RNA sequence: ACCCACUCGGCACCUUACGAGAAAUCAAAGUCUUUGGGUUCUGGGGGGAGUAUGGUCGCAAGGCUGAAACUUAAAGGAAUUGACGGAAGGGCACCACCAGGAGUGGAGCCUGCGGCUUAAUUUGACUCAACACGGGGAAACUCACCAGGUCCAGACACAAUAAGGAUUGACAGAUUGAGAGCUCUUUCUUGAUUUUGUGGGUGGUGGUGCAUGGCCGUUCUUAGUUGGUGGAGUGAUUUGUCUGCUUAAUUGCGAUAACGAACGAGACCUUAACCUACUAAAUAGGGUUGCUGGCACUUGCCGGUUGACUCUUCUUAGAGGGACUAUCGGUUUCAAGCCGAUGGAAGUUUGAGGCAAUAACAGGUCUGUGAUGCCCUUAGACGUUCUGGGCCGCACGCGCGCUACACUGACGGAGCCAGCGAGUACAACCUUGGCCGAGAGGUCUGGGUAAUCUUGUGAAACUCCGUCGUGCUGGGGAUAGAGCAUUGUAAUUAUUGCUCUUCAACGAGGAAUUCCUAGUAAGCGCAAGUCAUCAGCUUGCGUUGAUUACGUCCCUGCCCUUUGUACACACC
């Protein structure tokens, strides 16, 4: 929880949090801890989600950490600035048009 | 795994059976020194050709040495 | 007799409950913690049990009446999301089927897995999702197995010797498979490293994948999954997430107590297609032109040369562009879309992949790990290390494959075209070209750390003319016998390559059943992977190139909807 709260302070678009292994009893179970965003297929994977896995030896038996991040598209610095499939459109300007001809002249 | 059955024989080492060190020399009327055994051709007094039954091996060169006297 | 309107009484029914209720539901099951209209009967957890007994009524069967001991943490009710159903509907899929193709299953052989056999024939995995799989093509190594030997890689802690030696070393033969001092003959060396015990470890292809990690495989590459408000429920929950029509798709159009969202799908990315438009090249290819070789002989045709000059169409690869189902025609709530032309390099998601949700499985790995818990073991070690053997044995089952059963051929010539690759200096890589050899191979020389050399990998299938013409025949190639080569320290239990000989089974394969819809199926090689050596295997790659649907739930599997459930360790 303290890790997820970590992440999201650090102001990435999501965590992901797997914990495997034995955790309280012989029969193992892999808990899993999440928050925000996150997305799991396609090329953007590679692009903005950051993986890491590390196992925490213990004297009963071994664990495994699994942590995802999702960083935001927006503070990207080198590559592409947004998720392929996001489409923003700009806001038109206001109009009085006609109000019949005349020409400014030099 | 498979029943151990061992077909005899639990052998050992040389555990070098240490003699008398110093039988190798003899001091006689004050002040002499003479020595016993041939020494080695291939280094210096201090090392001692082993004499046996035309057999003249030695401890440095280990056994380097074999020629009848 | 109808018709309309009203009215008492009845059998019911429909919609709302503002009332009830645990809810299903109920105009009573309402007017009950805001508790009292009058009354009769019945119940007080489940079993024992409507039993025993005593009455009583019956011709009898039986009825009415009706216990207790003891036993037990639940028995039950209504609903819920699942799971399942020899229930009913609707989808989807060549791991389904039609329309077909190519077949396997038959045969000989390779090779997996049984079973047997064995000193050992090491193990892991047994429907899809074990079975040419562990990158598992084992001569030793590998190596986990067996017959034997060798070594300490017995940390460190504490002690007995503490040099008159702790202890290391040891040729010659018997010793021993053995130029293993393995030791026993020996008596020469070695210098406090150690050895002898006790704490303590460390190594283990030992064990458990039912203690785990990580990875993977599978539900499923199917279309599925979720929360924020809002609505319905006392609640678990539900609606959103749906009747339809669409799509490869919970993809959309729609309908609507939901509205707007997220993950998955899609988008994406890699690749394959187009670019006479750019930017470029003697590590790509051309043009003219030098010199030059052969021709007809007029100028013309095919050549050899990194001699010049220039070019970028083919080439490579940078930056762009290009397709968005475009244009039109039908068809459909005139919607989403689907169908047909037309243009176009491209009109099946443009072709093929890479990635791939929520929830899981006691799926597989502790034989990938100095990933690993615990247990075993721990110096006659399950640590090792040598040596030989074994993994490959055969009455026999099955699992991928290869070769074939010929005339759409076979064999000889000759013609003669690929794309992915790979490739050494501390080694021994790929290896042209020259000579020797029927081969296999040698050999000398090279060129290449590579768009430069192997290599235009002039690969097979193919095409051209010939010999046999349908006979277990020149189809076919198994076993065999002998020789000559090659790799390696070692080829018997043929490693493999070649030479002559031998010529077995099989005239297209029953019960079955796999794969497949376009540059695909199938045919054919080549290529890297392992590799010192070995391809019938594998990832790729090109070459040749069809037949037949362009659909449907009949079968098979999956999904959803409605239902039933006494199941929820879920029909084992
Ligand atoms: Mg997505
Ligand atoms: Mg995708
Ligand atoms: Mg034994
Ligand atoms: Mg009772
Ligand atoms: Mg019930
Ligand atoms: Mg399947
Ligand atoms: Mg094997
Ligand atoms: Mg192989
Ligand atoms: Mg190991
Ligand atoms: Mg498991
Ligand atoms: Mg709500
Ligand atoms: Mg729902
Ligand atoms: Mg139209
Ligand atoms: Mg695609
Ligand atoms: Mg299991
Ligand atoms: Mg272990
Ligand atoms: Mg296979
Ligand atoms: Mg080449
Ligand atoms: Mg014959
Ligand atoms: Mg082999
Ligand atoms: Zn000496």
């Amino acid at each position: 929880y303290g890790v997820v709260r970590y992440v999201m302070e650090s102001g990435a678009k999501g965590c992901e949090v797997v914990i495997s292994g034995k955790l309280r009893a012989a029969r193992a179970k892999s808990m899993k801890f999440a928050d925000g965003f996150l997305i799991h297929s396609g090329q953007p994977v590679n692009d903005f989600i950051e993986t890491a896995t590390r196992h925490v030896l213990l004297r009963q038996g071994v664990l495994g950490i699994k942590v995802k991040i999702m960083k935001d598209p927006s503070r990207n610095t080198s590559g592409p600035k947004a998720l392929p499939d996001a489409v923003t459109i700009i806001e038109p300007k206001e109009e009085e048009p006609v109000l019949e001809p005349s020409v400014k002249d030099y | 795994k498979k029943v151990y059955t061992t077909p005899k024989k639990i052998r050992h080492k040389h555990k070098k059976v240490k003699l008398a060190v110093l039988n190798y020399y003899k001091v006689d009327d004050e002040g002499k020194v003479a020595k016993l055994r041939k020494e080695c051709p291939n280094c210096g007094p201090g090392i001692f050709l082993a004499n046996h039954g035309d057999r003249f091996y030695c401890g440095k060169c280990h056994s380097t040495f074999a020629t009848q006297k």
